[PDB]
């Protein structure tokens, strides 16, 4: 299980190119299984300039306070303040309702150097 | 020589929390780091905790008991010199909570104390009148790192602990993590005269046995800055009301009071420490100034001084009620303390 239409990163995040040129971000199934039952998601500041590889949110699961990084630099568009009420959504719907935030990719030369779907499992059978 | 041993001779929680992170961030990829430290009269809370809800911030302030929000998650715990802190740091994919957990349980055994891990975050011992929690743990993990820090109740003041962790009966509706209440006890009735430097040796020895090597301990002085990189900046942040109190997840506060002139109730929506919107309901024959306050009170800092500022700055507009707005500010300042 790894939505073939989505791009992925080293830190186990999934990006979805939104028609309106924007970008939705969340954590991969595999990742949210390792973490654990989510109890609170620390969302990044709404309207914040972030860089790729930069920690922009902290996931607190019964198991630990885990770091979540932004795969691509840019402007913090929106945040799923639906999680600030149902953090479990990150476990149940890692790709659906468990979406963390959206963004605008300031410099899109970063997409070039990422991993596709099939390139994710290849990473999973090691890391 | 990939193990590192750090001992903080400072009891400033802000100092100590700054140090923990720095080490943690600038930590080499193949080390295993043990950090021993404790904090004088302090209340330490997890990332997403509402301080005003999880501890008695008013009592805390009256006795200058320090508040410090930590990078890890978890509930609110109390620290005096009777509380010993331990942090285990190790890179991935080697990092494993359970490994450091047993190392600590090992140290306890070596001293003669027998405790079993409980739940996901606790260390307890058996006793005549039930079970007793003697430890509490929280964890933070990044992409490449991870650290497990926890507390050992040696000879702490349990009544002060109980005191500050028992918050005022405020009307709060808040997101964030709430504290899980256990019954605690001191390791002192299992091992009389137990000191900090005693428990330190234990945990150091077990730690040394596990990874089968040793290294001279490095002592971090309290009076003077650690050469660790990026410090001043972290310390300054760790010490900031913006972080300790400000990081509070959205919550609302309902406060009320009878004034011989009428009843006042105030609703506050709070976000990153600032009142995003306030409302007033009152049977006063003079709503004018109060209804004006609720508006003017936007963006204000959820704190006594600012609240009292916006008040005095209101007198200058409604002098016919200087007396009342005087009591108001007076009551309002303590109510949020
Ligand atoms: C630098 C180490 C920080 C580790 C903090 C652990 C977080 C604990 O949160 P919980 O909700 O699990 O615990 C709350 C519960 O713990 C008891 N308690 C207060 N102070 C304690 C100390 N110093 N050690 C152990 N246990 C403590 C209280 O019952 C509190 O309600």
């Amino acid at each position: 299980n790894v939505p073939a239409e989505l791009k992925y990163s080293k830190e186990h995040e999934w990006l979805r190119k939104e028609a309106d040129g924007t970008y939705t971000v969340g954590i991969t199934e595999h990742a949210q299984e390792l973490l654990g039952d989510m109890v609170f998601v620390d969302l990044p500041e709404v309207g914040a300039t972030v860089s790729a590889g930069d920690d922009c949110a902290v996931a607190e699961s019964v198991k630990a306070a885990s770091d979540i990084y932004a795969p691509v630099s840019g402007e913090i568009v929106a945040v799923n303040d639906a999680l600030s009420d149902s953090p479990e959504l990150v476990n149940s719907e890692p790709y659906a309702g468990g979406w963390i935030f959206k963004i605008k990719a300031s410099d899109e030369s970063e997409l070039e150097s990422l991993l596709d779907a099939t390139a994710y499992e290849a990473l999973l059978e090691d890391e | 020589s990939t193990l590192r041993l750090l001992i903080s001779d400072s009891y400033d929680p802000w100092f100590n929390l700054a140090v923990e992170e720095c080490i943690f961030r600038q930590m080499p990829a193949t080390q295993r780091v043990l950090f021993l430290w404790r904090n004088a009269d302090t209340v330490v809370i997890g990332r997403a905790q509402n301080p005003w809800k999880e501890c008695n911030t008013r009592r805390m302030e009256e006795d200058n008991v320090r508040l410090a929000r930590r990078s890890s998650g978890g509930g609110a715990v109390f620290h005096d010199l009777g509380n010993t802190c331990f942090t285990f740091m190790a890179g991935k994919p080697e990092y494993d909570k359970t490994i450091s957990t047993s190392i600590v349980l090992n140290a306890l055994n070596a001293l003669g104390v027998s405790a079993e891990a409980s739940g996901r975050n606790d260390l307890v011992v058996k006793t005549v009148e039930g079970d007793r929690k003697v430890s509490g743990s929280a964890y933070r993990e990044t992409k490449d790192r991870g650290f497990h820090h926890g507390t050992l109740l040696l000879n702490a003041d349990l009544s002060r602990l109980a005191n500050y962790l028992n918050p005022d009966k405020k009307k709060l509706a808040a997101k964030g993590i709430t504290s899980v209440r256990s019954r605690v006890t001191n390791l002192t009735e299992l091992l009389p005269g137990i000191t900090h430097e005693q428990v330190c040796e234990a945990i150091t020895e077990a730690f040394f046995a596990h990874y089968g090597e040793r290294v001279e301990a490095e002592i971090i002085s309290p009076n003077k800055t650690p050469d660790l990189p990026n410090f001043a900046e972290t310390f300054a942040r760790q010490s900031s009301w913006e972080w300790n109190f400000g990081q509070a997840p959205a919550f609302s506060h309902l406060l009320d009071e009878r004034f011989t002139w009428g009843g006042v109730e105030l609703h506050f929506d709070v976000e990153k420490g600032h009142i995003t919107r306030a409302q007033v309901f009152t049977d006063s024959l003079n709503p004018a100034p109060l209804e004006a306050l609720a508006g003017r009170l936007q963006g204000c800092l959820y704190r006594a001084d600012m609240l009292q500022q916006e008040c005095e700055a209101l007198l200058v507009d409604f002098p016919e009620q200087e007396k009342e707005l005087r009591e108001l500010s007076a009551w309002m300042a303590g109510a949020v303390r």
